């Protein structure tokens, strides 16, 4: 329900300089996932692949992890648990890995591990860390949000912070970085809008 | 990276101690901190862990059922609190800062402090 405690969402590149990439994908009408730069938001359709994309220096040590949590962008909203409204927690879409109140999932990760804090009852979700392939620049992991931001009983049109840390093997911060969300069924369509409003 | 504890001193026995550290600098907030303590003649003892967040926990089996640590990033500060305190609790507890050896480890944590005391007493006497 609450938390006690909110998350930091202050950027930290951190030693090996840690940014987050994303697709330049336009807003076609096809496309079901797209990043406004001015916004720093993402834009995505409820349970489409969302690829998000970690950059670094310096490789970072062995055994470190990648987490993803999500928080409400309003100060006002930010202790509330952002979770599944009651709709989709009960429908049929489980993967057998997510547990079904987890707003996001990892796609095409079987190492995926997810987290109810036992004490601040925030929901996560954590892959190892793994360098980029060869002839790749960066390190991709596909997430899946699998609310509407419009969904009632869950984010009721509230917009969220995806915010994602880098977390060593000794329980230290490497990296933080993080990005807005709206999960809708017009990606493209509401980038533009919401780029509108500037200028 | 400069580290300083506070909260100790006298303590009666089978009362509690609470101590706390900070640190000076922003980058607190990213380091996993550890609490140790030295009793006079024995070797340094690992106490407890807490990730660069809060989140996450690990005490040292014989302090484990009395002892806990906790957080507040936003003071940048770490608390260690520990309950029925006996002869045996007597010592210098240390606070360090940054560890690259895992969890639960005396070597390894880049940052130190200088230590606090504590005396466990049940009061004065004839020495
Ligand atoms: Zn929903």
């Amino acid at each position: 329900p609450l938390s006690s405690s909110v998350p930091s969402q202050k950027t930290y590149q951190g030693s090996y300089g840690f940014r987050l990439g994303f697709l330049h994908s336009g807003t076609a009408k096809s496309v079901t996932c797209t990043y406004s730069p001015a916004l720093n938001k993402m834009f995505c359709q409820l349970a489409k692949t969302c690829p998000v994309q970690l950059w670094v220096d310096s490789t970072p040590p062995p055994g470190t992890r990648v987490r993803a949590m999500a928080i409400y962008k309003q100060s006002q909203h930010m202790t509330e648990v952002v979770r599944r409204c009651p709709h989709h927690e009960r429908c049929s879409d489980s993967d057998g890995l997510a547990p079904p109140q987890h707003l996001i999932r990892v796609e095409g990760n079987l190492r995926v591990e997810y987290l109810d804090d036992r004490n601040t009852f925030r929901h996560s979700v954590v892959v190892p860390y793994e360098p980029p392939e060869v002839g790749s620049d960066c390190t991709t992991i596909h997430y899946n949000y699998m609310c509407n931001s419009s969904c009632m009983g869950g984010m009721n049109r509230r917009p969220i912070l995806t915010i994602i840390t880098l977390e060593d093997s000794s329980g230290n911060l490497l990296g933080r970085n993080s990005f807005e969300v709206r999960v809708c069924a017009c990606p493209g369509r509401d980038r533009r809008t919401e780029e509108e409003n500037l200028r | 990276v400069q580290l300083q504890e506070s909260g100790g001193g006298l303590v009666q026995a089978g009362g509690s101690l609470r101590l706390s550290c900070a640190a000076s600098e922003r980058t607190f907030s990213t380091y996993a901190m550890g609490w140790f303590r030295q009793a006079p003649g024995r070797e340094r003892e690992f106490l407890a862990q807490i990730n660069w967040s809060g989140t996450t926990t690990y005490y040292a089996e014989s302090v484990k059922d009395r002892t806990t640590i906790s957080r507040d990033n936003a003071k940048n500060t770490v608390y260690l609190e520990m309950n029925n305190l006996n002869a045996d609790d007597t010592g210098i507890y240390f606070c360090a800062a940054h560890p690259q050896r895992g969890w639960g480890s005396t070597l390894g944590w880049t940052y130190w402090g200088q230590g606090t005391q504590v005396t466990v007493s049940s009061g004065g006497g004839g020495s």
